[PDB]
């Protein structure tokens, strides 16, 4: 009776996992970042599988990118040559 | 004036004294309180199972012990009255042992495929005149595709009684003495064989005794 | 004659009932031994269901203080280099002694949780 | 089986009547002595030779009969009965111990 | 199967098994009941299987 | 021997083939009783009338069920059941009632031994539905034995030909509940409205209670 | 006597904690050509390739160190109603003892 198990909150709960950007401020004019979640050669924006963003920080990217190509922050086709060197974050492979 | 040497162990309970043959200790050691995982759980084990420790799940081992002395005393008496108790297994890693176990003892074993029609169409596979087996015991009641055996379900059709050892995806519906216990495991499975080769052995000579004294007399 | 109706009851109610009858002349070996001693649970067909709705798996999760001890252990100091072997009984880890040394602190009584993990690490250095 | 008992006495005594037909009352007559005999009898003539006249012994004769495999008990002898291919079984279950004790040990 | 919770308020003997059998004085029968609240359960009730058997009688 | 064999239906069944076409197989269902509760339906298919009967009999004879009843003469209770398509509502009879039933269900109570019912088929009349819901109904009864052991209390009957006078059928074969009965006032019950159309009298028909023959 | 609970309690496999990246010691009893079958305790075994240096010390009934990733491997799939069974564990030799 000492010995029979009880009822609590799961033990050994892993934190939840975080998104890249969970709990930064993106903004519009943040285009070494967004310059990031872009293709470098067709500008395209990266999709979910590829950027690895939870569904909030994804819709931001997506509206931030579009608000500055728009805006006159971003080129649309491509990425910032200049912004060809920061840290890659998306899992992509394109050479091979 | 034989329905004595018939009838005398159905009013001695624990006859056989099978229960000096196993204890929760014995079991626990044997491993047979492991089961599979949550989602690999039926509805129908959901009665026998004590609960889940990191979605592994554990079956209750005194409903083991219980339901394992139900077992062993319906096979030591089916042993005794002269019966036939087919051993059946789809593990191909325990089919030596089972098969050797049903050699040492002087039983049958069926751990290859079971063709369509062994134990209905009896007649026609076999012979006219055979005799089907008494008592059927599963040390694995599913197939190598994780399904109930068809033996399982024929030998509710011609009415046999059916000893089971049920893991946590197993079906207990339809076997007469289910055994809640882990059938994966290497330790587990030479207990069982173990127990019930003791179990139809000693239930042998308890019998052969029997008549000696009745022919004496 | 005998009864192949596997859904309708089970193989003892079958066969009593076919010697009530008078259909089945002789009874089977089995009869009178599971007369004498039934199992706790007559083998009677059900179809398997899917719950459905809001139903629940009786089944409760194994959980215990000291696993929630051993989970701050593992959390902080992970493990170690000596390896686990699970084939003796009475296999003693460092784990182990954790939580042994925690409740031991315990049952002699303090009070703040970090102050004991504080105490019994000095002593798991001791 | 009584058939092949009486068939394999009726063999003895027709190949001791034949070898007294045709030249040969000592005891030993083979089997193609048989068959010379029968074919100078008998002028086969038929394309098959199976067609033709045999005279064998009732084993080379009749195919083989298999034993009654269980008593005046039930209880069928050999203990991998009910997989209905005890012999090909037992075969399977032999050759499978001497691989694992052999691995222990190590046309 | 007839259609409503309880179909034996629509059964002939339900409403002529009703015991109440009003004397010539009255004329108005008026019911106010509330349909929340575990005090008026009575009234419900009341409400619920009585009425048809009091207008029948 | 004891056992009677009665055809339920017997069917010309085609299916067709590459080279024949149109190939007949005779596809017939019987029922196989003793009149003492012991009675099985089976199913027979060959291309002659008589191997399909062959095989329907002998089948059945190794597909019997049992049948409960009252004094040997009646089912238990009222058994109300939807098998598939066909409804069946039946009713233990009193003595003397006779077989009152669709045809085919007078052969096969007349197979089990059952007198004194009622029975009123509904929905699809197909013979090989019909005959599996009555055997599942009859199968699936409950008796006043296992009533009073699941409860706990005595079974009586109160007939009206004897009087006020209470008759014990079925007593436990365990303890006796002490608390009595929960007298659920105005009980919720699903009641059918042909039996309170017959109950009423508003049930007008010209067919109903008609002048036939024995059984 | 002892309760099943107090047998579960003071288990090591209870004492564990989650499975993954605990180290074990195992026996090798079975081996097919160089597919090493190792239990480790628990419900089954795992097998593992036979490490190439070293190759040779390998054999029935030695000790292995396993890093233990899974005690069960299964998984649901699109249309299964339970999981797809392995009948195995995972594990990552590390070396002998
Ligand atoms: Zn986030
Ligand atoms: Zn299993």
């Amino acid at each position: 009776n000492e010995d029979l198990p009880i009822s609590m909150e799961n033990p050994y709960k892993e934190p939840l996992k975080k998104c890249i950007l969970c709990g930064k401020h993106v903004d519009y004019k943040n285009v070494q970042l967004l310059s990031q979640f872009v293709s470098p050669f067709t500008g395209c924006i990266y999709g979910r599988h590829i950027t690895g963003l939870c569904g909030k920080k994804q819709k931001e990217i997506t509206k931030a990118i579009k608000r500055a190509q728009i805006m006159g922050f971003m080129p649309v086709t491509y990425k910032d040559p200049a912004y060809l060197k920061d840290p890659k974050v998306c899992n992509i492979r394109y050479r091979e | 004036f034989n329905d004595k040497i018939l009838n005398e162990p159905l009013k001695h309970s624990d006859f056989f004294n099978v229960k000096e043959l196993f204890s929760v200790r014995s079991l626990f050691d044997a491993r047979v309180h492991l089961g599979h995982k949550a989602g690999c759980r039926h509805r129908f084990m959901e009665p026998y199972i004590f609960g889940s420790r990191l979605d592994h799940d554990i079956i209750d081992l005194e409903q083991t012990a219980t339901h394992l002395q139900l077992a062993l005393n319906f096979t030591a008496h089916m042993a005794y009255r002269k019966g036939i108790i087919l051993f059946i297994s789809r593990n191909r890693q325990f089919s030596y042992l089972i098969e050797n176990m049903a050699r040492d003892c002087g039983e049958y074993a069926h751990t290859r495929y079971f063709r369509g029609g062994m134990l209905t169409n009896a007649r026609l596979l076999f012979g006219p005149t055979v005799r089907l087996p008494d008592l059927i015991i599963f040390l694995h009641t599913l197939n190598n595709i994780f399904e109930p055996h068809v033996a399982v379900r024929d030998a509710a059709k011609m009415n046999i009684p059916t000893v089971g050892i049920v893991d946590t995806n197993c079906n207990p519906c339809l076997i007469t003495y289910p055994v809640p216990g882990n059938d994966d495991s290497p330790l587990a499975v030479h207990l069982y064989c173990r127990l019930f080769q003791t179990a139809i052995t000693r239930a042998k000579e308890k019998r052969q005794q029997v008549e000696a004294l009745y022919r004496l007399q | 004659a005998g009864s192949r109706l596997e859904t309708v009851g089970s193989i003892f109610s079958r066969t009593r009932d076919l010697v009530r009858a008078g259909v089945l002349k002789e009874k089977p070996l089995w009869f009178d031994v599971y007369d004498a001693f039934p199992p706790l649970r007559e083998p009677v067909f059900q179809r398997p269901r899917v719950r459905y709705g809001k139903a629940k798996a009786p089944i409760q999760d194994i959980w215990y203080h000291e696993d929630r001890i051993r989970a701050k252990f593992y959390s902080v100091y992970g493990s170690g280099q000596r390896a686990f072997d699970l084939f003796n009984p009475n296999f003693k880890s460092t784990c182990q002694r954790f939580v042994e040394k925690y409740t031991e602190l315990q049952k002699l009584g303090e009070t703040d949780e970090e102050k004991l993990f504080v105490e019994t690490g000095k002593a798991l250095l001791a | 089986e009584d058939f092949i008992k009486k068939q394999i006495e009726e063999f003895n005594i027709g190949k001791r009547h034949l070898a007294n037909m045709m030249g040969e009352d000592p005891e030993t007559f083979t089997q193609e002595d048989i068959d010379r005999a029968i074919a100078y009898l008998f002028p086969s003539g038929l394309f098959e030779k199976r067609a033709r006249p045999v005279m064998k012994h009732p084993e080379q004769i009749f195919p083989r009969q298999r034993a009654i495999q269980w008593g005046e008990d039930g209880r069928p002898f050999h203990y991998l009965f009910y997989t209905g291919k005890q012999s090909y079984y037992s075969l399977m279950h032999d050759v499978y111990g001497m691989l694992l004790n052999l691995e222990k040990h190590q046309r | 199967p007839m259609k409503g919770r309880f179909p034996i308020r629509r059964t002939l003997q339900y409403l002529s098994q009703g015991n109440v059998v009003f004397k010539d004085s009255v004329k108005v029968m008026t019911v106010n009941y509330n349909t929340h609240g575990e005090l008026g359960e009575g009234a419900r009730k009341f409400v619920f299987f009585n009425i048809p058997q009091i207008q029948y009688k | 021997e004891d056992f009677d064999t009665r055809i339920l239906e017997v069917r010309n069944v085609f299916t067709m083939t590459a080279k024949e076409g149109r190939k007949k197989s005779i596809r017939v269902l019987v029922a196989v009783g003793n009149g003492k509760g012991a009675a099985g339906f089976s199913i027979g298919k060959a291309t002659d009338r008589m191997d399909a009967f062959r095989k329907a009999k002998n089948r059945a004879v190794h597909h019997l069920h049992y049948i409960e009843r009252y004094e040997d003469h009646t089912i238990f209770h009222d058994i109300s059941l939807r098998f598939k398509r066909t409804h069946i509502k039946m009713k233990k009879q009193p003595k003397g009632y006779g077989l009152r039933c669709h045809r085919a269900i007078i052969t096969i109570c007349r197979l089990i031994g059952i007198k004194d019912m009622y029975a009123k088929v509904s929905g699809s009349i197909n013979m090989l539905s019909l005959t599996q819901g009555l055997f599942r109904g009859l199968s699936r009864q409950e008796t006043h034995q296992q009533l009073a052991d699941k409860k706990g209390l005595h079974v009586v009957e109160i007939r009206e030909e004897c009087g006020p006078l209470p008759i014990v059928v079925a007593s436990p074969r365990g303890p006796l509940r002490k608390d009595p009965e929960p007298e659920d006032e105005v009980p919720d019950v699903k009641l059918d409205w042909e039996d309170v159309k017959t109950a009423q009298g508003m049930k007008r028909s010209v067919w109903s209670n008609l002048k036939r023959a024995a059984t | 006597v002892e309760s099943f609970a107090s047998m579960l309690r003071h288990s090591p496999l209870t004492q564990m904690g989650p499975a993954k990246d605990k180290l074990v010691i195992g026996r090798i009893f079975h081996i097919v050509e160089n597919d090493l079958y190792i239990d480790f305790g628990g419900k089954f075994h795992c097998v593992c390739r036979r490490p190439e240096v070293d190759g040779e010390k390998y054999q029935k009934g030695t000790r292995v160190r396993l890093r233990l990733l899974d005690l069960e491997l299964t998984s649901r799939f699109l249309g299964a109603t339970t999981d797809t069974t392995v009948l195995e564990a995972n594990a990552v030799l590390l070396g002998i003892q």
